[PDB]
């Protein structure tokens, strides 16, 4: 093997069905979601 | 908001951006007129 999908999920959109209320609950908890996606985009741009 | 470099400047929280591609924000097509839909049925009353 050499490469995997890459992919990429959206903070929102997964987490809350475009809630903008959910989605202040979410960004309650901060820098969870901003940090996945950046770990994510790191695993996607390491793959290329 | 002013422009795509000023998104990455608040994305990346520093004043400089150094070379590169930066996803700052995520895209969306807002939903702009709305249905609401329920089965046409033959069951009139018979009250008249």
């Amino acid at each position: 093997p050499v490469s995997m999908t890459k992919t990429s999920v959206d903070c929102t959109m997964y987490i809350c069905g475009d809630s903008t209320e959910c989605s202040n609950l979410l960004l309650q908890y901060g820098s969870f979601c901003t940090q996945l996606n950046r770990a994510l985009t790191g695993i996607a741009v390491e793959q290329d | 908001a002013l422009d795509p470099l000023s998104e990455t400047k608040c994305t990346l929280k520093s004043f400089t951006v150094e070379k590169g591609i930066y996803q700052t924000s995520n895209f969306r097509v807002q939903p702009t007129e709305s249905i609401v839909r329920f089965p046409n049925i033959t069951n009139l009353c018979p009250f008249g």
